[PDB]
This record gives structure tokens, C-alpha cells and sequence, in this order.
């Protein structure tokens, strides 16, 4: 979803350098049917780019995309919980991840309670918890 | 129809946001709304207006070509919601 | 049976949270129907007892001689059983347009599996969206009828019957 | 039932003109084994005919047949309700018929209530109501 | 289990001795709690590494569990 934008970014860059120039922007804007001011295009490049050299990488776009996310509050809170529970950032919550956030958060449970939460949250039987299994417990 | 009755309607769609004008009730920036407009009209611009980012006047060429693709699709609206040899036997006998 | 119903299980979001034991105990219950074109599955008034997944083909849904829903590949019809726990009549004919491949499951085996796999059944309820309820009769009017009503401008005792309408008010 | 009489009316007329003469009446009365007075036959023709020309059509008989109906009160009331609900007179009550008599009688219901009465009264699933489905609701 | 329960309901005096004598080599119901040695190797690695209120109440719900 987040990475699925950049194919149209392949339609953005005409040179093929990973750096959107002003001439490619003017070409696609004239292809859009509009005749914009190139000074305003330089303004849009300087506001969009973090490199500030007349061209921007897609990581420089990623902050503007995260600003343009503007999703729901509940999914953002649960995504924050999923990001702080997955310390590996692999989209999966290990039992060691649950034990380490039990120690770091303060709520200390026994190891059987860790495996109990793992076995109760998991449905498909993989020893780890996905985001849908996460919101299954975030619902109640 | 086969009975020539007007039984169904077909409404085909595309995204003409970048082609006409960007207008937002609210947005983060002009580039952000412009980026959302380009990401929305992806299959319009991408797999139809292929060589059109090199050329100018896309409203005169590529948007007209997408409308003509819709015109050829209306030419292909002919299925009309309906169901769509003894010489070989005698030939094999002889 | 799991390989036979891969055409459901790899496609639907209702099944990708299931345990593999639940996958096998479901796949052992899935019949497979090869619908000929023009042949109808649920006639209007027949018992809906088996939600169907459409893995191939095209279907029409006829309520009062009118196409109400066209069902394509990956659509689910029938009736939600586990919420209702009630047998209903088919309010619509369901006919096939092409050579259709369906993977059906009757409500009894479905309820057996869902009673056994309790943690799965909630995610199943949350994820399975019926493409067409065959219980819920949909209210609509035809354009010939409002053409007749527009014609009725040219046209422009009840007490034993309107009390019956008041009985309709009591209804 | 009402139209099923006229085959014997085919036995009534001997000429075959759709007009019962006095000579055919005298012939069938002598065939009945009785020797009636032809003046009384002219009296019966003048009392029976609405044309008043010594001969009567079957529509002139239809008023005497409706007078000679003398059916039950309940079936006559329900037949009156069926005749005033079928404005088309086709033996069937459309949903537009129910809506128009809801507007004309005064009892205004929503369109879903019209289709609810249609779906509840109908059994065989035709979108319209027959006389047996009519008396199914006229009973309760 | 159905035919077993039929027989054990019929042979009542046998079923007690059956319960006393039959020792299951493995209960397939009772999930056994254990940890892997890769997991405690990861925990020994976690010495290098060394908001909760909406979730820890859920853990308190685990206390309620």
C-alpha cells in the first residue's frame, strides 16, 4: 500500500535517475493539459524535496506521503501498538517480543501467561500474531 | 436485448483529476494534493497515456484517445445480455 | 479436499485467518457444483441452507422477473447462518449465465465447524461479507409501474377493509 | 360459470341469429311436453327482452341472470371488494391497484407496506393476488 | 469415543478398573508449556538492548482472565 505508490513515481521521472527534475515535471504538467508557471514548479520542488537540489528522492517524498496519510485514529493507535510491540519491525510479534515489552512496560507476567496470550491471540497456529489477530484482541 | 428491451445500463469510469484541475476542500500542500491526484489517475495515465508524458497537449491527444477507447467499448456494448453438422456426416460418408 | 478448495481458501479474506485443522475440517465439507448455463441453483421460495462461493462463472439473481445481482468470480451468496440460526426461504431465483464452478457448504456442517473452531468463527463473521443475502427480500418498483402511475392522472365502503389496513397498522 | 350458460342458449335459438324468436320458443316448449299459450310466450319475451322487438340478445338475458344469481352475502361482499380493487377488471390485483385504492380510499401506506401486503397475500409467487388469496385475507 | 463411551456405560464395573489402569502416554488435549533454547539465546542477547496504559489494562484483563 505504502510502497505501491512508486510505480506512478516511475511515471513521474522521465530521465530514470531516481531524481525528479523540473523539466520532467513541466513535461508531465503540460501533458496534464495545464500550462503552469515554472517558478511555482520550483516552489513545489523546494517545498517537496528534502535534498533541496532541484530534485527529490522517494524517501524525501515519504515524509510528505506520511503527512498526506491522515487515516483514522483507531487504526493509527493500533498501528502504534503494533510498531512498538514488533521491535524487529517484521510485522510479527514473537513471544520474546511480548516478554520484553512486558518487562519494559512494567506489567510482569509469568512465562505461561506469555504463551497463554500467544496461544489465545493466534488463530492460524504459527506461534506469532498478525495485525488482524492483534485487532481481534484490540476490539474487546 | 434479444427482445430489444433496455434491460441494463453500463457505466464505465476513469480519473480525470489531473487532466482538468486540482480542487481540494483541504489538503496538506499543493504538491500533496497534486501527488494524490497523480496516484489516483494511475491506470488512466499509465496504461493508456503511455508516450503522452513525452508530448504536450494531453487533453488534445491522450484524453481524447481514452474517450475513443470508451467509444470502442460502446461499440463493444453489443452483447446485449443474451445467449451467444449433417453436411459433415454426409461428406464423411461419401 | 484442501487442494480442491484452494480456489476458495487462497482467494477469500474469510479463510486466511483459519487454522490448518480448520482448513481441513472445512474442506472435508465442501461440495463442488458444476452449474450448466441457464440452470438455476436456488429457485425463489426454496430453502436457503448452504452459502455458496463462486470460484468460476457468472450468475444472475432474479427477483420478480428482474435481474437484481450479477455474481462474478469470488462472490459469496446464500445466507449468514451463524448470526441468524434460522432457516429462510429464497426470496429470489439464482440462475447461472456461464459454466459455473461453485463450492458450496451446507449450514449444518458449517455450524459444526464454527462451533468447534470458536476463535476462528468471530474472524469469519467479521471477514465474510455476503455478496447477496438470499433471505432479505429487496423492495423496489418497476419503471413500467411508475409509467402507469403517471398515466393514472387521467383517472383522477372501505371501512370493512381499511380496518384490515388498520390491522396492517396492528401489523 | 357465468359464460358457461350460453351453450344451452345455443340450444335455445333454432335460427342461429343471436335473437330468440317466438316460434323457436314454441317449438322447444312443445318439445318440453307442454302446450303453452303463445300470448304468455309473448309476455315472457316482453318481460325478458330489453330490446323489446320480439327477440332478445344474451346481454339482454344477462340482467335477468344476475337477478337470478342470488348468491351468499359474504361471497357477494368479497366479490364487490375484488371488483373495486381490480380496476382493470382482469381478475388480478396489481401493486399499482393496491396503491391507487390506498390513495382513493384514504388509507395511505408506504410503498414497502404495499409490497408487504402483496408479498404476504400472495402464495404462489406471481406478484399479484387471486380471489382465493383474497379470501385468505378476507377470512381473518 | 462414542463406541468407547457406549461400552463403558454398559460395563460399569469394568470402567473403573479401566480408568485406574489406562495411563495415557500422551494427552493430546493438554498443551505443554516450554521454551526453546534459541529463545533464551535471544534473551541473553537482549542485554544489549538494556503508552502501555491502554494495553496493560488488557493485561489486567489477563489478570481478570
Amino acid at each position: 500500500q505504502i510502497a505501491e505508490f512508486k510505480e506512478a513515481f516511475s511515471l513521474f521521472d522521465k530521465d530514470g535517475d531516481g531524481t525528479i527534475t523540473t523539466k520532467e515535471l513541466g513535461t508531465v504538467m503540460r501533458s496534464l493539459g495545464q500550462n503552469p508557471t515554472e517558478a511555482e514548479l520550483q516552489d513545489m520542488i523546494n517545498e517537496v524535496d528534502a535534498d533541496g537540489n532541484g530534485t527529490i528522492d522517494f524517501p524525501e517524498f515519504l515524509t510528505m506521503m506520511a503527512r498526506k496519510m491522515k487515516d483514522t485514529d483507531s487504526e493509527e493507535e493500533i498501528r502504534e501498538a503494533f510498531r512498538v510491540f514488533d521491535k524487529d519491525g517484521n510485522g510479527y510479534i514473537s513471544a520474546a517480543e511480548l516478554r520484553h515489552v512486558m518487562t519494559n512496560l512494567g506489567e510482569k507476567l509469568t512465562d505461561e501467561e506469555v504463551d497463554e496470550m500467544i496461544r489465545e491471540a493466534d488463530i492460524d497456529g504459527d506461534g506469532q500474531v498478525n495485525y488482524e489477530e492483534f485487532v481481534q484482541m484490540m476490539t474487546a | 436485448n434479444e427482445q430489444d428491451k433496455v434491460v441494463l445500463f453500463l457505466c464505465t469510469f476513469s480519473d480525470i483529476t489531473a487532466f482538468k484541475q486540482p480542487i481540494e476542500d483541504d489538503s496538506c500542500k499543493g504538491w500533496g494534493k497534486f501527488a494524490r491526484l497523480t496516484r489516483a489517475l494511475t491506470s488512466s495515465r499509465g496504461v493508456l497515456q503511455q508516450l503522452a508524458p513525452s508530448v504536450q497537449k494531453g487533453e488534445n491527444v491522450h484524453k481524447h484517445s481514452r474517450l475513443a477507447e470508451v467509444l470502442q467499448l460502446g461499440s463493444d456494448i453489443l452483447p446485449q445480455y443474451k445467449q451467444e453438422c449433417v453436411f459433415k456426416t454426409t461428406w464423411d460418408w461419401i | 479436499c484442501v487442494h480442491l478448495n484452494r480456489k476458495v481458501f487462497k482467494e477469500h479474506p474469510a479463510f486466511r485467518l483459519a487454522s490448518d485443522g480448520c482448513l481441513r475440517a472445512l474442506a472435508m465439507e465442501f461440495q463442488t457444483v458444476h452449474c450448466a448455463p441457464g440452470d438455476l441453483i436456488y429457485h425463489a421460495g426454496e430453502s436457503v441452507d448452504s452459502l455458496c462461493f463462486v470460484v468460476s462463472g457468472s450468475l444472475e439473481v432474479i427477483q420478480d422477473d428482474e435481474v437484481v445481482a450479477i455474481l462474478g468470480k469470488g462472490d459469496v451468496f446464500g445466507d449468514v447462518f451463524w448470526k441468524e440460526a434460522t432457516l429462510a426461504q429464497s426470496c429470489a431465483n439464482v440462475r447461472a449465465l456461464t459454466y459455473c464452478d461453485l463450492h458450496v457448504i451446507k449450514r449444518d456442517a458449517l455450524q459444526k465447524v464454527l462451533e468447534f473452531y470458536t476463535a476462528f468463527s468471530h474472524s469469519f463473521s467479521r471477514n465474510l461479507i455476503l455478496t447477496y443475502n438470499l433471505r432479505k427480500r429487496i423492495v423496489f418498483r418497476k419503471i413500467s409501474d411508475v409509467k402507469r402511475e403517471e398515466e393514472e392522472r387521467m383517472k383522477r365502503p372501505d371501512h370493512p377493509v381499511r380496518r384490515l389496513f388498520q390491522r396492517f397498522r396492528q401489523q
